[PDB]
RNA sequence: GAAGCAGAAUUCGGUAAGCGUUGGAUUGUUCACCCACUAAUAGGGAACGUGAGCUGGGUUUAGACCGUCGUGAGACAGGUUA
RNA sequence: AGGGAAGUCGGCAAAAUAGAUCCGUAACUUCGGGAAAAGGAUUGGCUCUAAGGGUUGGGCACGUGCGUGCGGUUAACAACCAACUUAGAACUGGUACGGACAGGGGGAAUCUGACUGUCUAAUUAAAACAUAGCAUUGCGAUGGCCAGAAAGUGGUGUUGACGCAAUGUGAUUUCGUAGCCAAAUGGAUUAACGAGAUUCCCACUGUCCCUAUCUACUAUCUAGCGAAACCACAGCCAAGGGAACGGGCUUGGCAAAAUCAGCGGGGAAAGA
RNA sequence: GGAGACGACGGCGGGGGCCCCGGGCAGAGUUCUCUUUUCUUCUUAACGGUCUAUCACCCUGGAAACAGUUUGUCUGGAGAU
RNA sequence: GAAGCCAGAGGAAACUCUGGUGGAGGCUCGCAGCGGUUCUGACGUGCAAAUCGAUCGUCAAAUCUGAGCAUGGGGGCGAAA
């Protein structure tokens, strides 16, 4: 859900996930050589702590 | 300082010629062609803060106020004002024109 | 040489080793399967019927930890590190 | 050169970063840190400007250089003397401006030990040991733990439970698209620290495509000096030589003095 | 009773020596050009006399409107300035 | 850049914030010293029966070190290999 990644990641405004990643390497400095983002280290980042129980997720399970 | 000064020269390492900072401040279109021959959000501050004087992009206001006062700016300042070498030089140089009827 | 083998592309077979038979990804693994380029990416011997060129795994002196067994010294179904 | 890990078990090695001033710096955290995080701007010379100090010295009335009784805080002034920093500005050379030297590559994670520290002199520096912290047991002196052959023997003991001795463990923490209960939190998915082990990203490059060139010291040749290992005898192969082994035998091929630099197939060669 | 007689670390202050700058005498070097230049000597022991040197102590006096004061906040009616 | 201290702004006070001062730590970079991580390193009848080079750890202390003395093999000593 969006607002589980809000209060995750303390940022708000993206329309996509390609801006999300931008806003968050600027966000905590993960920066290539000239300030350029590094989205694949945030990807990186996103992706482990969506697996290791950091980022609020289930699955719902079917109604009866 | 300059950063890995040993491979400087190489042509993956150049960077943008006087003549072609002349063309870019006499005409904004050769500059505008320059900006989409790059990405607009791999660029320092977005593409927002840039200097033509040095051909380059800084990352805040701030840093760019700051390199004017630098000698780098005044020295691309210097030579922008005595002028660049060109083609028409070149043939001026040697006493050459060119005959178009 | 033969084939409903029109052509194109081939399939099966014969003489032939003259000449070639590549570049990579993958070690939570019998490293064997994938990818592309290519004319094509054929298979073997001279070691493996024991055995001093170089270097990774089987592989295991002395240090150390975990698992199983044993009262214990220790041994191992084993796993890791130098 | 161009490419940039295509090399390799594995980025081994090498390259790249590096001083200082300024801008700026995330998660996590035991709130101390992390942090020089990350990511950027600048650095020469010359001519100037500005700021930052020390020492000496006040007017009357008397007695006669001091004693008084006064009067004043524009000394906010003069004279003399002195050194190193900091900031600002113009001009100027440039392919370089910490110009040699000197000098962090950085980041995302996982495992692991709390950390600083210690050991296998001469193959292993480590998750080993120690450490502080925690828990248990014994002892109130005619006692506990020990030592000595014995002793009118000695230690702990110049000791007395906030102590001594032996153990085990080894910091701290733990032990409903988001609810309830507990003294902000519900944690070990534990911060910092590391010549510990592992994967990846950027940068970087001769690791590679695919090699080439230069320098010094050798190797080489000369003068002088001068060993050792090893050595049954010796040294070209092919086929056969039942005991899966030929260098000497058989049958062939062959086969020409004496040498020098190299090479690592074979014989020799591993305190084998 | 004192001395002998006593840890480690930090900044501050005094003194000696060394280093640095200026003038002068003498000597030496440089000198196409420049350089009143660059360098060298210019020292004072033990032992004594004399005059002074932080701390501290003594006398007068009695401090709030508190004061003195170190780079570092200590001191004073148990008497400060 | 820890306590402690000074000044200013608040706060009824207790406290909060800002600019300084100060110089703690089995802190940290790093010269010496001590040690010994890595190199298809050099060397391998060597300079050496353990040396050389680069690199590395630590560097105010559980640091390094001299001389004198004590512990002696059924032992000693041992942050235990």
């Amino acid at each position: 859900k969006q607002h589980h990644m809000e209060r995750t990641y303390e940022l708000r405004g993206w329309k996509d996930h390609i801006e999300f990643l931008e806003m968050l390497a600027r966000k905590s400095g993960r920066l290539l050589k000239g300030g350029e983002p590094d989205v694949d280290g945030v990807a990186k980042q996103v992706l482990n702590d969506f697996m290791r129980g950091k980022i609020p997720w289930f699955t719902p399970a079917p109604e009866p | 300082g300059v950063f890995a000064k040993r491979t400087m020269t190489k042509t993956r390492r150049r960077l943008r010629d006087l003549d072609q900072i002349e063309r870019d401040l006499r005409s904004p279109r050769h500059l505008q062609q320059y900006k989409e021959t790059k990405a607009a959000e791999d660029l320092p501050g977005l593409g927002l803060y840039y200097c033509i004087e040095c051909a380059k992009w800084f990352e805040s206001e701030t840093s760019l106020v700051g390199h004017r006062k630098g000698k780098p700016h005044k020295r691309r300042l210097k030579q922008l004002k005595e002028g660049a070498y060109t083609h028409e030089e070149a043939m001026a140089a040697i006493g050459y024109r060119i005959d178009n009827g």
